[PDB]
């Protein structure tokens, strides 16, 4: 799992060296930043379902015809799971946020994406509307630094979605 | 098809398709270490492998090295590769 | 490889003889059906694709468990590869289908698939599962095409159930 | 062979990987035809999870066959500690015994005499346990009585071959494992004409087991120590029949019934017939 | 063992892909020319026999010191090689026929041939003439694509050895 | 360019062997088949247009609210390029069926498909149908091999849509 | 890769057309040769050894320094060389002529091929002699069959030694 | 590789000397922006895929043939190429901006690219005309984003546009 | 060369990726260190020559023999030469600390070091006193972070040598 310190730690261990001061340095950039990142994960957990529900929501919203019968969003099992799914991807941003890297993302979400959309007809689109919602929720409860990791991370996940 | 790979999946999945290509492993499969098959015939070759191998391969005293100004040399098999048959 | 003309000529090879009569006439009869055969071949791979999607979808209405957290075919990375599995497995069976004969499907693929999922903590029963799935959806088009003479494949329906049945037991 | 490292400088789980080489798999740089070197007919390689499927196809698309596949943390683990089987302890039922001492024998015996395995409520023996404790049977007889039981033929004689019967046998019957292809080879023949409470009666029968623990001694492990006309290598393969404390000899694992000494180990120590 | 349908699945294979409409075609071609292929096998196979006679005969008649005491012709355990050798030749030729490819004959007879060949000081002039001879008396009991594949297969041989 | 031919010769050059009968079998698959194949081409070339249209037709049919303002099938550019897009799979395809292998189709419309797709947002869904829509139109005009052939190349893009 | 059929289409394409009536009659008649076509090159196949072993004999005879001590045929190690390369230029001849198109032979076998030869010394213009006398013996087999329905090879024969030449071409 | 700091070190060196006061102060200079330059690289990563997009949609609006059969962004394989080209080139100029240096954008990217292009018959032009517009949407994410403390981030914004054109002119 | 900067882009770069906040994170460290790292160096720079009087001078103390005639620590060349080499361990210091990582000094120093040791025969010993000497005087005008760094990279160096 890729976080900063895990990083430091394989190219210290690939070389065949000590940690030397390079990467305690790059090592203090995290855990300075933990602040912050800590911050917004307590803002998320937190207000973690609201969010759930919001983002759910939006996305029949925009896309109306999901809810008529014989489509995807029809019928509450397929309700239940864009649910499930949705909670997945927030449950790993906060993750994330606390392990300061992408790491958790990356091994969850992001590997394979792809093909599990493709398989079972998800479309990126979609997901991508309950993100951006929610990026717009929590473009209030939080500020500031905290804020701006929020951002990245959310974005991040667009980005691969997309 | 290398710089595709590289693309999608880095460099440590670039590296990795040279060592577990078929063509390695049957010339050097395990045990062997690499040495230079250009510059004899081998099958499948294709004309311009002894030619362009002569441009890869100074003298015994060349190397493939940066150390003159950092940069690696520009590719110089790019205008080989790419050049038209002479009209016959 | 093999596949079974070859084999044939194999068992003859070890007698040390020419082929019998009544051995060629296997063989002649084998070319006969060919055309039956191909088809065969034809719907499995025109429709590849759908029939995995729908066995994957009947595997996890069942075992809801592999597709939650903590189970086989959760996250996505997972995911992701036991469907490329059940491809691969399905990919064989049809070479096998047209070799006309399991050998092919045994020694590319199945030897050593057991082995691999056990280390792994992969479940075989499910595994075994899927194959089955797929196996009817498969049947489904062979036996039901379009445009194609009507006729009896019963037979080589047959033999491709042998086919996804070695599969299942193996891994399993 | 040892593995060095559980995982990859990139997290990932490393596999043993165990194959029959072939020509083309690796060949001498050498005029003639190509051959593996022998020494490496049964390669081993261990690769990360991400290589696996390819390094495995490549395998199986030459004349490579996998052998077997490991997981590396299983592998690269210790020798199981023979600390409990160096010194077996030895359970000795005396005339007159009270009530406890005799519970302690048939917890002993059932230890023993079915490996770790367990044994419910409903599969142990009443009628058995029942003459014990009010004389009637010897400890070697309620013994016999164990291995002509179901519950044993279930587990060890039914699932299994009769080649893997005969050394699980030996092991729970006696502590040895089994030396020499012959061991193996009689008990066949005697299971084949006498059938199988014949056999299971000539390991009881048997001087080894009456020098040791002859009666009223619950059978302990005799291997794993320095026995009498006991081939050196018996005693490597105690430790491939023997697997750690909590191991046990069980059908209901999969494939579970499997021979944990191979054919030619057997054949090393001794060969004739 | 090399045939039509067997390599298809190899291309396939590598490529790692389904069977498409590329391959079936070559498969189907394979089993169009088997009912000629057939054919010439099943003459063969019944004047089998009487070839090898013929043949064996003929390398004498071409190579008249052969026969002569001290040489290899000489002394009927050689001449009974002889003959198995030819046999074969011919036994693997029919099987190749059949299976539709050369497959048979070049794990078989082929591949090997040469150092066997000089280790026991076997001239491959010899084998040819058998072949040759051969060829000429096939060349009547066949016609058209049977006579055509018959010749294919024999030639490979003459090619192979020489 | 992966055609029968091609393929053989490619092999044939790896291995660095003459093309033996192996190959030629193989060949002579290729060409026998190819009058069915030529008959389908001329069938799909003809009707092509009206293919066309009914095909674009379709999908708005099946996806109505591509048709609303701020939607892709949305405004005459879009409509114009659904059309275009159409018409080229059926060019491929024809080119397919002469060519006598998958080989046109892999190299232009497959390589490269899903990134295209997911960079202009178009779902592969949209495509599907238009095929599915011809496949059975041409189920009339075509009837025994032709028809078959005339499928397989059809359906092998569904299949690399999906 | 191209071979005939490939290369009418990629035309097609770029002008971003369906294939023209007249260019399918291109096509629709050279498959009714295909036949011929074929036994064509199972001529060559089947002569292959001795196509070379003759055309040697021819060159050496012709320019006898070739093999005389300095020469660039001596001593056997390059005189391998030499007979190996004449046997790949055959080889190649033969897929062209299977494809019905020259480019697998010039991208593959020609293009380079004369700097080689230039840079190791090699003389071109015997090379370039090799090949002819090739050609010829090559010819003899292709028209003069046994077995065959007699009929008209020639257009195949002047395609066969059209390749021939271009190979003759671009190796001077 | 390069970046600001190592570069001055490395003249410094050749001159043989300790760093000069003044050279400190432009780095000492450089650090108290680093939270400006930091998130204006946060701004082109976070935005990434759509700037390629939109430069995309754009570069096709203008020049229409490029999409058209015959064309270098035709057909899909070509596509999907170009949009590939297009990524690499941004991600090269990003790690610039945040090295503060040209260099990892002009060894690892440009240099041969021109060559590359040229050999393959890739339209140089058209390839610089997509950087700017790429150029154009970057700069507009950098300089007008949200959340972020209001100041003046002009000396970002324009090092970020040199880069860019370095790239435009070494391609064209 | 390696310093932090370069390093996040080498692993970005490595995987094929955009820098994403893993990275960022890492560099953000290296940049509020620098305000120590730069006021050492100033330090370092400042007092050079007086550092490196003491530096060769000490060495002569723990070994006097070397100042013996015949020897290497003998005669002003040799002395001059002295001076020169501990200068330049300084000045690469400083630069290591300006870069914010150890590549300035791998690279002059590190790399090569043993060899041309070994060839001139220059005990590393020596060089080793003079640091620690150093250290020692460094040890009185720096305080705090800056301190801790400065003796980071001095050390760095001790071990390299040893
Ligand atoms: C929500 C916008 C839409 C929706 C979603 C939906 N999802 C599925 C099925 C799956 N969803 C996922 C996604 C994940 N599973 C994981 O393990 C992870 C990573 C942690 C993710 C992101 C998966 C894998 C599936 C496949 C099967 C499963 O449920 O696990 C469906 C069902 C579709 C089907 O027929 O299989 C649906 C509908 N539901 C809606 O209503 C929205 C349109
Ligand atoms: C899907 C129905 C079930 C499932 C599959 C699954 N497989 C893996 C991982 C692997 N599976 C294989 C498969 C093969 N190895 C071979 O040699 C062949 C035949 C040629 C096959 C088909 C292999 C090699 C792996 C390991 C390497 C890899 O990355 O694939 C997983 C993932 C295991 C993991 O822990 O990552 C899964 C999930 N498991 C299920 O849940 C389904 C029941
Ligand atoms: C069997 C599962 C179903 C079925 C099959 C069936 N097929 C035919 C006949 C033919 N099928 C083909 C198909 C091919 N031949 C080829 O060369 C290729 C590869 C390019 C294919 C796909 C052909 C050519 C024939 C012969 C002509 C024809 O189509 O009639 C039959 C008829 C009997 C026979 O063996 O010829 C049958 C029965 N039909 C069913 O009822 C099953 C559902
Ligand atoms: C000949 C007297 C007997 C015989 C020999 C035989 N050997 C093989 C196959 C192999 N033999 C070896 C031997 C070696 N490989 C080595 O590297 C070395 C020296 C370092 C030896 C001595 C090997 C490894 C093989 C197997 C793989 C290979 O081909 O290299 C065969 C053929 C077996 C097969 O089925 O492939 C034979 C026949 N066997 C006889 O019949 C004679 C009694
Ligand atoms: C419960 C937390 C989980 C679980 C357990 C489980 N275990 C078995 C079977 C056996 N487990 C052991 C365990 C031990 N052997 C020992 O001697 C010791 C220490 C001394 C332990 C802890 C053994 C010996 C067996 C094998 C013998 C037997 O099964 O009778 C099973 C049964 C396996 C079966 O398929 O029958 C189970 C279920 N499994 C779960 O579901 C939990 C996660
Ligand atoms: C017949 C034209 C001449 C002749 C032949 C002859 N052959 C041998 C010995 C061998 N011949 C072969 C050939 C094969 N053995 C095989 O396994 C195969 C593949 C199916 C072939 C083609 C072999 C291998 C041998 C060697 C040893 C053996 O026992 O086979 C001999 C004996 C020579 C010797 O040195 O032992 C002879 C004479 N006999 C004639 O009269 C013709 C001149
Ligand atoms: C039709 C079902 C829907 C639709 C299509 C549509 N397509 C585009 C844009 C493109 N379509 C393609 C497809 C191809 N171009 C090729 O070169 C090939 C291979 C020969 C194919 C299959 C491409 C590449 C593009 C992108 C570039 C371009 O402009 O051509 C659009 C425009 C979308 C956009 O500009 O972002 C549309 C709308 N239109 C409809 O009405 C249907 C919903
Ligand atoms: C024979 C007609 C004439 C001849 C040939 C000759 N060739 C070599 C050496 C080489 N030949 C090649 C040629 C090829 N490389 C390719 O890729 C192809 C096909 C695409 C060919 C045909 C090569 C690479 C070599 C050099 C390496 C090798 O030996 O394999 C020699 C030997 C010369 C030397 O000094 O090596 C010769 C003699 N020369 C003649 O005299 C004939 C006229
Ligand atoms: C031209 C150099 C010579 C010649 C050729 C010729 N051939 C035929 C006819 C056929 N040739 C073949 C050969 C094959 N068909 C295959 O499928 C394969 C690969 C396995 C081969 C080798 C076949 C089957 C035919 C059809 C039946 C037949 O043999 O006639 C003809 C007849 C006319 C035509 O256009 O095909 C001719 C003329 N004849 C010459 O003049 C040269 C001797
Ligand atoms: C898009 C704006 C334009 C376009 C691009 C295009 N590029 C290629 C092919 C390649 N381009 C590169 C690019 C690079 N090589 C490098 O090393 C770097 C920096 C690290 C870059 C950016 C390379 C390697 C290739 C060659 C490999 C390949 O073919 O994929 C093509 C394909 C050319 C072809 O004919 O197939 C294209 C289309 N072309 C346009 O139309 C746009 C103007
Ligand atoms: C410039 C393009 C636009 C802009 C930027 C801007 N940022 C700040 C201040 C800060 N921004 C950050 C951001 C980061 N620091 C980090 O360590 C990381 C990666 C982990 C990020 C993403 C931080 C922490 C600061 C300091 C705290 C704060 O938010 O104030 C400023 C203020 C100037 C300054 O810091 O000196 C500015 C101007 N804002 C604009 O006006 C431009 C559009
Ligand atoms: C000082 C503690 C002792 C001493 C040193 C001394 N050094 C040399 C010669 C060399 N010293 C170095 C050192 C460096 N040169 C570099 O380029 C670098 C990297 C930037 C270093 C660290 C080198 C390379 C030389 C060899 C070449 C040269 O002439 O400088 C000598 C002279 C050795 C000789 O054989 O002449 C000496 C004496 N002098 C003292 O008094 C201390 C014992």
């Amino acid at each position: 799992m890729k976080t900063v310190i895990t990083e430091v730690i394989a190219s210290a261990d690939s070389q065949g060296r000590f940690l030397n001061n390079t990467e305690l340095q790059a090592a203090n950039g995290r855990f300075q930043r933990a602040t912050a990142s800590m911050e917004a994960a307590r803002a998320l957990t937190s207000n973690a379902d609201s969010l759930v529900k919001g983002a759910v929501q939006e996305v029949y919203n925009k896309f109306p015809y999901l809810t008529q019968p014989g489509q995807m969003g029809y019928g509450d099992t397929n309700q239940a799971k864009c649910a499930r799914d949705i909670s997945h991807y927030l449950r790993f941003i906060t993750y994330s946020l606390v392990a300061g890297g992408t790491g958790p993302l990356d091994d969850y979400i992001v590997a394979g994406l792809r093909e599990v959309n493709r398989t079972f007809n998800l479309s990126p689109s979609w997901y991508i509307e309950a993100l951006k919602h929610i990026k717009g929720k929590v473009g209030s409860q939080l500020s500031g630094q905290p804020l701006t990791e929020a951002n990245a991370y959310i974005d991040y996940c667009i980005n691969a979605l997309s | 098809e290398h710089f595709n790979r590289y693309h999608k999946s880095g460099y440590d999945a670039e590296i990795d398709s040279y060592i577990d290509s078929d063509e390695y492993r049957r010339v050097f499969g395990e045990n062997t270490v690499p040495y230079f098959r250009g510059f004899k015939y081998q099958v499948g070759q294709a004309a311009r492998g002894f030619d362009q191998m002569q441009q890869l391969f100074a003298g015994d005293a060349g190397s493939d090295t940066d150390r003159g100004i950092g940069a690696q040399p520009a590719a110089k098999l790019t205008f080989p590769l790419s050049r038209p048959l002479g009209v016959t | 490889m093999q596949d079974a003309f070859t084999k044939a000529i194999v068992a003859a090879d070890l007698r040390g003889s020419f082929l019998s009569e009544q051995e060629l006439n296997q063989l002649t009869n084998l070319v006969k059906e060919s055309n039956k055969r191909l088809d065969a071949v034809n719907a499995i791979t025109g429709n590849a694709a759908e029939i995995i999607s729908d066995a994957a979808h009947k595997l996890f209405a069942e075992q809801t468990d592999l597709i939650r957290p903590g189970g086989n075919a959760y996250p996505n990375r997972r995911m992701a590869a036991c469907l490329r599995d059940m491809e691969i497995i399905l990919r064989y069976v049809s070479y096998a289908l047209l070799a006309g004969d399991a050998s092919v499907l045994e020694d590319r693929c199945l030897n050593g698939l057991k082995e691999t999922y056990v280390a792994l903590g992969t479940p075989t029963r499910s595994v075994a599962r899927a194959v089955q799935l797929m196996k009817e959806t498969a049947i489904g088009y062979v036996n039901s095409p379009s445009g194609v003479t009507r006729g009896d494949c019963s037979a080589l329906v047959n033999e491709a159930a042998t086919y996804f049945d070695k599969a299942a037991a193996s891994i399993a | 062979m040892n593995v060095l490292t559980t995982s990859s400088q990139r997290g990932g789980k490393l596999f043993k990987v165990t194959m029959t080489l072939s020509p083309a798999l690796s060949h001498h740089p050498w005029p003639s035809l190509d051959t593996y070197e022998p020494s490496q007919n049964s390669y081993s390689v261990v690769v990360p999870l991400d290589r696996l499927l390819a390094e495995m196809t490549y395998i199986k698309n030459k004349g490579g066959r996998v052998l077997d596949i490991s997981p590396a943390d299983l592998e690269a683990l210790g020798p199981p500690d023979i600390s409990s089987v160096a010194i077996p302890l030895k359970v000795e039922l005396w005339a007159k015994a009270d009530v406890s001492d005799v519970q302690a024998a048939i917890v002993a015996a059932y230890k023993q005499i079915f490996g770790n395995t367990y044994v419910l409520e409903s599969e142990r023996l009443t009628s058995a346990e029942s003459l014990l404790r009010n004389g009637s049977i010897s400890v070697r007889e309620f013994v016999r009585l164990l291995a002509k039981s179901e519950l044993y033929k279930e587990r060890f004689f039914f699932c299994t071959s009769n080649n893997r019967f005969t050394e699980l046998n030996f092991k729970h019957f006696l502590g040895r494992a089994p030396y020499n292809q012959s061991e193996i080879a009689a008990h066949l023949d005697r299971y084949q004409t006498f059938g199988y409470d014949a056999e299971i009666d000539s390991y009881i029968d048997s001087d080894e087991y009456i020098q040791a623990f002859g009666e009223n001694v619950v059978p302990y492990y005799r291997g794993f120590k320095s026995q009498s006309g006991q081939t050196v290598e018996s005693f490597n393969r105690m430790f491939k029949l023997y697997r750690g404390d909590a191991g046990s000899d069980t059908n209901l694992n999969l494939q579970g019934q499997k021979r944990r000494v191979d054919p030619k180990n057997l054949l090393r120590s001794g060969r004739g017939i």
